[PDB]
């Protein structure tokens, strides 16, 4: 029995989904920048400088994902809010898969 | 522009102005009435307040905070020596004076604590300027009562560097007493107890106001006690509960501990006006959803020693001041953690049911009193 109260929580989640998509785009750009450094003509020292600037950008991306998680964690959805609970779980699993990809980059550079 | 009152805090700073017969606590660029006392240095720029705090994960070594713990101190000082192990930023010795060593705009730069505090003060000045739409030069800046002359002078110097004309430097418990107009009361000498509990430090001061003269009779407290410790106990409680229910240890994962910690601080705030708080964290650890709740009674039990522990400094302050608790005319609450009902109950019960001055936001009371003082000196 779909409620208007649930639509407010779904709206909250929709805003957070957009925010997740935008941070996801940054991650893709950082992956493309990483390929750039790997495939380019930078010498050892400048490669080290470039990957560290990228390390800072990947830590920022992780922090943005952690703050998304922290916003989602303010939600309280009763059992009846099935659509909200499923969207919330899907969004959290999506961010965790993105954080795992951030870690793959972050743990292995600079 | 008018004159403002600035509470230069260890972790958070606050600016207020007296206008139209009232005190306005000025919100910053992020809509926050309090600004973190944080400064960050990068390849091309300097960040102050919220911006600096948020960028800390990215720039931990170059993000400076806690300058109030170093200002006016010698390198050899117990507080400076004890604290640096924790601080991600380097603390060096420049002829007996601590400096914060940071990498800034492609060079290694060293800043004195007053230069760091001047950057925070510059932001507080800007906060007031954007609200008032006028240049702000005059300010009253608060300092802790136990501050020595060197510490007091260093704070005044941070003002001068920030472009401020420091009208007066006043004690934090004096500012909190001015906020409640305790000096305007009629009768004999008035013994006032200021109970100040924030996020990291606890300060108890007893003052005697006789014919408008403020005399600090005694100071006591705990340098490392506050709301963070209350969060810690809540975290211990949840980690234990997660262990009981799922037989898994979440402490292994620092991102799981952080999500739980952030939810704990928020649940604690709910427990100041409600007797129960609920938490829902999806896929917290090893894909397990943690849905739980805590009662105010349970939160109190978890922190029973810490809450009770707040009376020891109170008994000590009474002792140094040679006073009986029945001699305390007024009790002022300062700091965000004084919003805790149990803490309020302990303090009232200790003073035989005396009412507490808590009407002004505890986090803003010091800024409030300094805004009243700044107005008087204009
Ligand atoms: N589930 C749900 N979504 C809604 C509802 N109202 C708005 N939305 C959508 O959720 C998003 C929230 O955006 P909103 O602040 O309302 O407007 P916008 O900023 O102009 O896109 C948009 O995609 C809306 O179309 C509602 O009642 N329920
Ligand atoms: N329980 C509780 N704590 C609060 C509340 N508001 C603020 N705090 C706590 O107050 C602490 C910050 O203290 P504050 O007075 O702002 O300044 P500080 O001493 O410079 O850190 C944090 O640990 C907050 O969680 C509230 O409503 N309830």
């Amino acid at each position: 029995s779909n409620s208007p109260q649930e639509e407010v929580e779904l709206k909250k989640l929709k805003h957070l989904e957009k925010s997740v998509e935008k941070i996801a785009d940054q991650l893709e750009e950082l992956n493309k920048e990483l390929t750039g450094i790997q495939q380019g003509f930078l010498p050892k020292d400048l490669q080290a400088e470039a990957l560290c600037k990228l390390d800072r950008r990947v830590k920022a991306t992780i922090e943005q994902f952690m703050k998304i998680l922290e916003e989602i964690d303010t939600l309280i959805l009763p059992e009846n809010f099935k659509d909200s609970r499923l969207k919330r779980k899907g969004l959290v699993k999506k961010v965790q898969a993105f954080l795992a990809e951030c870690d793959t980059v972050e743990q292995n550079i600079c | 522009g008018p004159a403002v009152g600035i509470d230069l805090g260890t972790t958070y700073s606050c600016v207020g102005v007296f206008q139209h017969g009232k005190v306005e606590i000025i919100a910053n660029d992020q809509g926050n009435r309090t600004t973190p006392s944080y400064v960050a240095f990068t390849d091309t720029e300097r960040l102050i307040g919220d911006a600096a705090k948020n960028q800390v994960a990215m720039n931990p070594t170059n993000t400076v905070f806690d300058a109030k713990r170093l200002i006016g101190r010698r390198f050899d000082d117990a507080v400076v020596q004890s604290d640096m192990k924790h601080w991600p930023f380097m603390v060096v010795n420049d002829a007996g004076r601590p400096k914060v060593q940071v990498e800034y705009k492609g060079e290694t730069k060293s800043f004195y604590p007053e230069e760091v505090s001047s950057m925070v003060l510059t932001k507080m000045k800007e906060i007031a300027e954007a609200y008032l739409g006028k240049t702000v030069t005059n300010a009253v800046v608060t300092v802790p009562a136990y501050f020595n002359d060197s510490q007091r002078q260093a704070t005044k110097d941070a003002g001068t560097i920030a472009g401020l004309n420091v009208l007066r430097i006043i004690n934090e418990p004096t500012a909190a007493a001015i906020a409640y107009g305790l000096d305007k009361k009629v009768g004999a000498e008035r013994n006032v107890l200021i109970f100040d509990l924030g996020g990291g430090t606890f300060d108890v001061s007893i003052l005697t106001i006789e014919d408008g003269i403020f005399e600090v009779k005694s100071t006591a407290g705990d340098t490392h006690l506050g709301g963070e410790d209350f969060d810690n106990r809540m975290v211990n409680h949840f980690i234990a509960e997660f262990k009981r229910k799922h037989k898994k240890d979440i402490s292994e994962n620092k991102r799981a501990v952080r999500r739980l910690r952030t939810a704990c601080e928020r649940a604690k705030r709910t427990l100041s006006s409600s007797t129960q708080a609920s938490i829902e964290i999806d896929s917290l650890y090893e894909g397990i959803d943690f849905y739980t709740s805590i009662t105010r009674a349970r939160f109190e039990e978890l922190n029973a020693d810490l809450f009770r522990g707040t009376l020891d400094p109170v008994e000590k302050a009474l002792r140094d001041a040679k006073l009986d608790k029945s001699q305390i005319h007024d009790i002022v609450l300062v700091g965000g953690s004084t919003r805790i009902p149990k803490i309020q109950k302990l303090l009232q019960d200790f003073f035989n049911g005396k009412e507490l001055n808590k009407s002004i936001n505890p986090d803003e009371a010091v800024a409030y009193g300094a805004a009243v003082q700044a107005a008087i000196l204009s």
